[PDB]
């Protein structure tokens, strides 16, 4: 089992934010 | 100060007898068969190297032998005597009995004295050992019935063991003398190192083994969150956990394997293994997990229901359009079974 790096985990950004708000949105 | 029991490398075939004697038959009170546990593995390290371990595992609890005395019995510290006398009673009782109906011949792997009734009765312990280590919670029944499975083959040749009780020992002894996790520890080691192959050995190796990665549970699952693309790892409540998350997956970078052993050894540390510092991140590894189906029966905290939902909802769409690369996750075998009913 390999690691990597808290960054390679996350979705950083600001059109990765967008992406799940708009998401979230959509199940009312 | 406190004390304990080791016993010298000199007792070591009349400990393996008491292994045996506990699970030849049917016994009353099993209070004290982890510590018998314990006493055969003190034996395979050696009774001073045990005082070491305890000493490192940041105890000063000392160590006192075990002696012999007859009325031959052992004469173990902390355990009392009439425990030690009724088990012998009763298993030579037991013995006395079913040699006399199978006429002075019965198989030397159904006897007490069977060289891996300490192994067989310690892979008791290591289930529950395993159980110990993990971040997810299970009910101590639900260990239980792993048991008797994972046990099936020793249950034909002793059908007289009562997996329950041994298991409750055990879970008992390691909640009330922490230090003997660190002696576990060094035993699986030992072993995982030394085992011949035997099938007692292999099967204790096996279980003491998944502990790692008993304790990186929740870790791991980040990385399958990820390897799912939860676009709600995007969300901004979880970028803003940057720095907590980075500090968690540091740890097991830096340490390895060995850190996933933290929350077992009560480690200033052992929250990151839960993320405890990253709720919003924990939210969405969990839903992930739920949304694959590998998530079991999980009791545990969810810190954000809505975020939970949200990437349970996301995940539970990519596996129902077959969008999901079940091969490249890295589940174990069970969580595999449960997410796609077939391994």
């Amino acid at each position: 089992m390999s690691f990597p790096e808290g960054k390679d985990i996350l979705f950083m950004g600001n059109e990765a934010a967008k992406l799940a708000e708009a998401f979230q949105k959509s199940l009312r | 100060g406190t004390t304990t029991a080791v016993t010298p490398s000199s007792l070591q075939q009349e400990i393996t007898l008491l292994c045996g004697e506990i699970l030849y038959a049917k016994h009353a009170d099993y209070k004290y068969a982890a510590e018998i546990g314990i006493q055969y593995i003190s034996t395979a390290l050696g009774s001073e190297r045990v005082q070491q371990i305890l000493r490192n595992s940041g105890s000063e609890v000392q160590v006192v032998l075990t002696r012999t005395y007859s009325l031959q019995m052992l004469d173990i510290h902390g355990v009392e005597k009439s425990w030690v006398e009724e088990i012998d009673k009763e298993a030579r009782k037991t013995m006395a009995t079913l040699l006399k109906e199978s006429s002075g011949n019965i198989p030397q792997n159904q006897r007490p004295s069977a060289p891996d009734t300490p192994i067989i009765l310690l892979c008791v312990g290591a289930l529950i050992f395993t159980k110990l280590a993990s971040t997810i919670e299970v009910g101590l029944e639900t260990t239980v019935r792993r048991a008797n499975r994972v046990l099936s083959d020793a249950l034909k040749r002793y059908p007289r063991m009562d997996i329950p009780k041994i298991a409750r020992s055990f879970y008992d002894l390691f909640e009330q003398k922490v230090y003997h996790r660190s002696l576990f520890i060094e035993y699986g080691k030992a072993l995982g190192s030394s085992s011949t192959g035997s099938k007692a050995e292999s099967l204790f190796v096996n279980i003491f083994m998944q502990a790692y990665g008993a304790g990186q549970t929740m870790l791991r699952w980040g990385v399958i969150a990820r390897s799912s693309n939860n676009i709600m790892l995007g969300h901004v409540s979880v970028q803003a956990e940057l720095k907590q998350v980075t500090e968690v997956y540091d740890l097991v970078r830096e340490m390895g394997p060995e850190s996933g052993l933290l929350h077992l050894r009560q480690s200033p540390k052992a929250g990151l293994l839960s993320l405890a510092n990253c709720p919003n991140f924990a939210s969405v590894v969990l839903g992930n997990a739920s949304g694959l189906g590998i998530i079991g029966m999980y009791r545990g905290r969810v810190p954000n229901t809505e975020l939970f939902s949200a990437a349970e909802s996301y995940a539970k769409s990519l596996k129902e359009s077959n969008k999901i690369n079940f091969s490249s996750l890295g589940l174990t075998d069970e969580e595999k079974e449960a997410a796609e009913h077939f391994l």
